[PDB]
């Protein structure tokens, strides 16, 4: 029954929980991998920006997935925003990328 | 008042000054959503590494400096220019001072708050609402004339 | 009213606007006349921007066309809805396997004329079902097109 | 570490220039860019007005949207704030002064 | 005034968010 | 213009009667009335419906008062006259 | 009056612009300053000649001027003329002193600031902050820098 | 016509400060700096799968409740006799200018000094402070809040909302405007009143004025059964979506040949819900944000002494000698109430009855463990920080879950008619 | 009066028009002037149109 009510006059928007509690978009969330493919669109959308900068961390539930590794240089600055930016965008109510 | 979503004060000596010998020497400045910092950096700032940015060891030094040019661009007297008798039902029968030049009543608007009615529901009107009626205009004058 | 010349429109909207220049038998009248029943009377507390979401006002007009549109009135108001209920509506059909939503800002001038009785279907629906009147034309679509 | 990380400093100037970049509420704004842009330009002679990113306020409800933003004053300084929406009844959000 | 044509006769700062790429 | 669908004012063309959007795929749907020339990647509203809505911005009345036999007297009265001006009688 | 304020003199003034930064300007400092001091006057008032010049030929900052002469015998004759008021001089000090208080219409903002993150969908002004996002010296589990 | 403009602001619960902090008034300032705005109090959600909760804000009442405290600092102290408006400081927060535009950050000087020692349940009267004394306008404009909160802070229980019934009300084209009304729920109905209150003073016996009052009456005689699908008030009607959910929704729909027959006068009464499930209820919560917006106007009959503690006795606009009590209910009990009548005339089957009670047993239930719980979190973290000690939503006790007087109210309301 | 620039004549049938604007031994006149007596004074009872 999760549906999203959005914000007005600066308050924030806020989703619905599933004991029917409202949210914002902050805290510990935990999602089962379908409910996300069932709405890509607008959830990257209102979602992602809060991901990056924000304070907001979902668990999301998938029991078994492939995995890519991807090394790099403990010495230099590495931020992987770019690489999972582009898995959470390509995900669709029938695939996943690794 | 400007009729906008945000309006705000600004300093800019003699912008509706009208003067027989000009100081020359005005404190102009623009609104803060444009870049004013040239204000700050007139003095000491000569041997800069940038364009734009002041030193603010220099500041008080810059603002002092200002300050006397926002007092020397205001040394003037202020000149009697003739009126009107005002009609208009919101000023009625007062004496509005018009300016010398052509359109005198385009300045009345902002010379005299009281003139415009309470016409709409607006912030604007709220106030003019609350201000009182007769003072504006001439107040009281001298005994001796010449004419 | 609307466009130019919109003063030419009041000496006929408000019949006391016309003093009592001469001894006529119109003039007779307007002295007749009472004169603070004139223009906008009472308007609406709510708001958008500066003008009233409606307004009640005195003006030439008659009493019949003014209570027909009265009832009109009424009517499609009767017939209003809310977006929320959109949302249940539409939800409900799906028979679960989409769900609709339909955002919306608090507003009580937002006319949605489409609720109506069932009675008022049936009685709709028994004029369908007599313009079949045996001719295989009239539904030989309607069953194809739905395959 | 400042943009992304949790450290947050206050750098004590007493009195400086400031410039100022409306924004309209209902949509995305990040400003990273000028406060980046400030810290890049500053110098043992100069140091560039400080930016600040206010919202635009307005006589009627609005939806709202996040909004990123990495320096404000610590005192009041909004003193030349004259009046908003003064031609409408009220404002509803943003900063409000009559 | 507007008007709506009969169909019958009568009697007569960054803004790039961070998740509207397309994919 | 568009937000204004959501009640939201001016901080869409009325032609639009139906906007829909999915939220699994970016590919939004909105019907405008047949009579349309534009059916650019427009969707359609075939139904016959009726005009409900209607509004007029003149005059509530439905009678006139006309003039059936004309006439001109004279009268002491000519006008309305402030300052150097002069205004003219009208009468309802 | 002004030098004095951007130099230690030991000239009796108040003091109302000493939250604006400001380094203990030198002679060669100070003479720069007083240069403007100088040009500002002359262009305001019309002049085209000497006034101050000679004052400028060496650590300007001054105090106040007074002429002598002495005997062969060694005594001298010390005449200090009583300097009386100075229009110009009190009223920079006077919109010196409102400046302490309308600042910010002058394009200067007043205290310190805050670079940090703060992701939120309030709306709030940036240049007047809630009380839990600024933090001064005496806050606990602050850190406090030096060179 | 009011005339006598005083609030009272809240009271400590027990503890030796308002009962809000830094943190918390900081998080207040939603939609600005301006504690006056609409959006500071109520949010807004398109209904039915309401029950907003936040890490700092709980429940709806929460909000409420913290609002009434930081007004209730901050308006200290420009309502000293000196009549100083930034001198001093509330927990780092101080006005931005005399018309009490915003709030906020103490400048450097002031946190160097003590704070303001707030004292509770304290009165003042608006006329003594200057600025508000000269404009009509600026003091109409903020008083719907003032009013509004003095409205939950009479009593320790719940927002007390104004019910009244006469047939003269009815007079003119107010029967016109209100079917335009139709469709539209209760929550939309009043929060858009409610907003639009302070755009200009108006008449005490205006078409607004009456407006809302009737709004109000209806709602209120719905909700308790009185008023119904096949009984209604000139053919208006609440109905309730399902009566008992966690978020109740009603909306003002019409029904023809089915009037009932209301008796001519003059009658009025106070209500409130006593059970602290009210800070849940948005519907209950709003009706007394409305009763609020109607007293910043109008002049209502005075609350009996009695009905109230000693501490708010005696406040020349609100409670005075004799006159009107306050009729508490509890939320659970009432549903049957509704559900008895509705039954009684024939609209609910028995069985239809037995479900809505079920549900809303359920729902109580979910309710109170979740306000029980949050409130040890509270007691929890004062023990905590004792310098920064508050409450996260008003303080309620283990008696305040029962029926006292339910009843009693319900007949009450239904003797309107 | 009869023509055009009727009101051109007004100024000289009427003293008391002129308000007291300025300091002028004519408005000390004018000032002196009762306003009531201008214009029509008492007119026919009979009447043709």
């Amino acid at each position: 029954d999760c549906r999203i009510s959005f914000g007005m006059n600066g308050a924030a928007p806020m989703i619905r929980d599933e004991t029917g509690m409202m949210v914002p978009f902050e805290g510990n969330w935990i999602f089962p991998l379908a409910l996300w493919q069932m709405n890509t669109r607008y959830f990257n959308q209102q979602f992602d920006a809060w991901i990056k900068t924000g304070e907001l961390r979902i668990r999301i539930e998938m029991g078994a997935y492939p995995y890519m590794l991807h090394y790099y240089d403990p010495r230099q600055y590495a931020n992987a925003w770019n690489l999972t930016s582009a898995w959470l965008e390509e995900i669709t109510p029938t695939s996943i990328p690794s | 008042f400007p009729e906008a979503a945000v309006s705000r004060i600004v300093v800019h000596t003699r912008w509706a000054s009208n003067v027989d010998f000009d100081r020359d020497s005005s404190v102009i400045m623009a609104p803060p959503t444009e870049n004013n910092i040239h204000l700050f950096k007139q003095l000491l700032n000569t041997e800069t590494l940038s364009v734009r940015g002041a030193n603010p060891l220099m500041f008080r030094a810059n603002v002092l400096h200002m300050l006397l040019e926002f007092v020397l661009d205001n040394l003037y007297l202020n000149r009697h220019t003739g009126f009107s008798q005002d009609h208009t039902p919101f000023t009625e029968g007062a004496n509005l001072r018009s300016l010398p030049g052509p359109d005198a009543e385009k300045w009345y608007s902002i010379m005299y708050p009281t003139r415009m009615g309470t016409p709409n529901v607006s912030k604007i009107c709220n106030f003019v609402a609350s201000c009182v009626r007769n003072r504006v205009g001439r107040f009281d004058r001298a005994q001796m004339m010449n004419g | 009213l609307p466009g130019p010349d919109a003063e030419k429109w009041y000496s006929i909207m408000y019949p006391t606007r016309m003093g009592t220049p001469n001894v006529s038998k119109i003039c007779n009248f307007v002295a007749s006349c009472v004169r603070n029943r004139v223009g906008r009377f009472d308007r609406a507390q709510m708001m958008n921007g500066a003008m009233s979401e409606w307004v009640d006002v005195f003006e030439t007009s008659d009493a019949l066309t003014v209570s027909i549109r009265g009832r009109w009135m009424a009517r499609l108001a009767r017939m209003n809805i809310n977006p929320t209920e959109i949302e249940w509506a539409l939800t409900e059909c799906a028979q679960g396997y989409v769900t609709v939503t339909s955002p919306y800002a608090p507003s009580v001038n937002r006319l949605m004329p489409y609720r109506i009785s069932n009675a008022e279907r049936q009685i709709s629906q028994i004029i369908r079902i007599m313009n079949i009147g045996n001719n295989a034309t009239v539904i030989q679509p309607v069953l194809q097109d739905i395959s | 570490w400042i943009k992304t990380g949790e450290l947050r400093i206050r750098i004590e100037m007493g009195a400086y220039p400031y410039m100022l970049h409306y924004y309209d509420p209902r949509q995305y704004a990040n400003a990273w860019n000028l406060t980046s842009a400030w810290l890049e330009e500053i110098t043992p002679t100069s140091i560039p007005s400080v930016p600040f990113m206010v919202p635009i306020s307005s006589d009627h409800d609005i939806s709202s949207a996040p909004a990123v933003q990495y320096i404000i004053s610590t005192e009041y300084n909004d003193r030349s704030l004259f009046c908003t929406n003064s031609s409408s009844p009220q404002t509803i959000a943003g900063p409000d002064k009559h | 005034m507007k008007r709506i044509p009969r169909k019958t006769k009568g009697k007569s700062p960054a803004t790039t968010e961070p998740g509207t790429s397309n994919r | 213009a568009h937000v204004a669908s959501h009640g939201l004012h001016g901080n869409e063309i009325q032609r639009h009667i139906t906007e829909f959007i999915s939220s699994w795929q970016n590919h939004p749907i909105v019907q405008v009335s047949a009579d349309v020339e534009n059916k650019k990647t427009a969707q359609l509203l075939h139904a016959d419906t009726p005009r409900l809505v209607t509004w007029d911005a003149g005059l509530c009345t439905s009678f006139k008062i006309v003039p059936i036999v004309p006439a001109q007297v004279p009268q002491d009265v000519l006008a309305y006259t402030f300052f150097t001006s002069s205004y003219a009688i009208q009468s309802p | 009056t002004l030098v004095a304020q951007i130099s230690e003199t030991q000239y009796p003034v108040d003091r109302y612009l000493d939250w604006i930064p400001s380094l203990r300007a030198s002679a060669a400092t100070a003479a720069t300053f007083a240069e403007w001091v100088n040009t500002s006057m002359k262009t305001a008032f019309d002049l085209s000649d000497m006034l101050l010049e000679p004052l400028l030929s060496g650590d300007p900052r001054m105090t106040q001027l007074a002429i002598q002469y002495q005997q062969y015998n060694g005594r001298t004759f010390n005449v200090i003329p009583e300097m009386p008021g100075s229009v110009i001089a009190d009223c920079v000090q006077l919109t010196a002193e409102v400046f302490n208080h309308e600042y910010n219409l002058f394009g200067i903002a007043r205290g310190d600031i805050i670079i940090g993150r703060v992701q939120s969908t309030h709306l709030w002004s940036p240049l007047a902050p809630p009380p839990d996002l600024v933090f001064d010296r005496d806050t606990p589990g602050v850190h406090i820098f030096g060179r | 016509a009011r005339a006598a403009f005083l609030f009272k602001t809240v009271g400590f619960g027990g503890l030796q400060n308002v009962p809000i902090n830094d943190e918390l008034s900081s998080h207040l300032l939603r939609a600005g700096n301006s504690p006056w705005q609409l959006t500071q109090f109520l949010d807004w959600i398109s209904l039915g799968r309401g029950l907003a909760t936040s890490a700092l804000v709980p429940t709806a009442g929460s909000r409420y409740y913290q609002m009434s405290c930081l007004l209730s600092g901050t308006l200290q102290i420009p309502f000293r006799p000196n009549h100083r408006w930034g001198d001093i400081r509330f927990l780092r927060l101080v006005w931005s200018a005399p018309t009490l535009d915003g709030l906020v950050v103490a400048p450097p000087q002031v946190l160097a000094q003590p704070a303001l020692q707030a004292q509770a349940d304290r009165v003042y009267d608006c006329d003594d402070y200057p600025f508000l004394a000269r404009d009509p306008r600026f003091k109409h404009r903020v008083y719907q809040q003032l009013s509004a909160v003095t409205l939950l802070n009479l009593t320790g229980f719940g927002p007390i909302s104004y019910v009244r019934v006469d047939e003269d009300m009815w007079s003119g084209d107010v029967n016109q405007l209100l079917m335009n009304y139709f469709g539209h729920t209760f929550a939309e109905i009043a929060y858009t009143l409610c907003q639009a209150s302070a755009n200009r003073p108006w008449e005490h016996d205006g078409t607004y004025a009456r407006m809302t009052q009737i709004i109000l009456s209806l709602f209120w005689l719905s909700y308790v059964g009185v008023i119904h699908q096949q009984n209604t008030y000139r053919t208006f009607y609440f109905q309730c979506n399902r009566r008992g959910d966690a978020a109740e929704v009603w909306i003002l729909s019409c029904s023809l040949n089915h009037s009932a027959q209301i008796r001519p006068g003059n009658r009025s009464l106070f209500v409130m819900p006593t059970s602290p499930d009210w800070n849940m209820d948005v519907n209950l919560i709003l009706s007394s944000t409305l009763t609020g917006c109607l007293c910043s106007g109008s002049q209502l009959p005075l609350i009996d002494n009695n009905s109230v503690p000693a501490v708010s006795r005696n406040i020349h606009g609100w409670t005075g000698r004799a006159g009107n009590q306050l009729h508490g209910f509890q939320v659970r009990r009432m549903v049957t109430e509704f559900c008895d009548r509705l039954r009684r005339d024939g609209v609910m089957t028995q069985a239809q009855q037995n479900q809505i009670e079920a549900l809303a047993d359920q729902t109580q239930q979910f309710k109170r463990d979740k306000l029980e719980a949050w409130a040890r979190e509270d007691d929890q973290y004062n023990q905590a920080n004792p310098n920064s000690t508050m409450f996260r939503t008003k303080p309620f006790t283990n008696a305040q879950w029962g029926r006292g007087n339910t009843g009693a109210t319900s007949a009450a309301i239904a003797a309107l008619i």
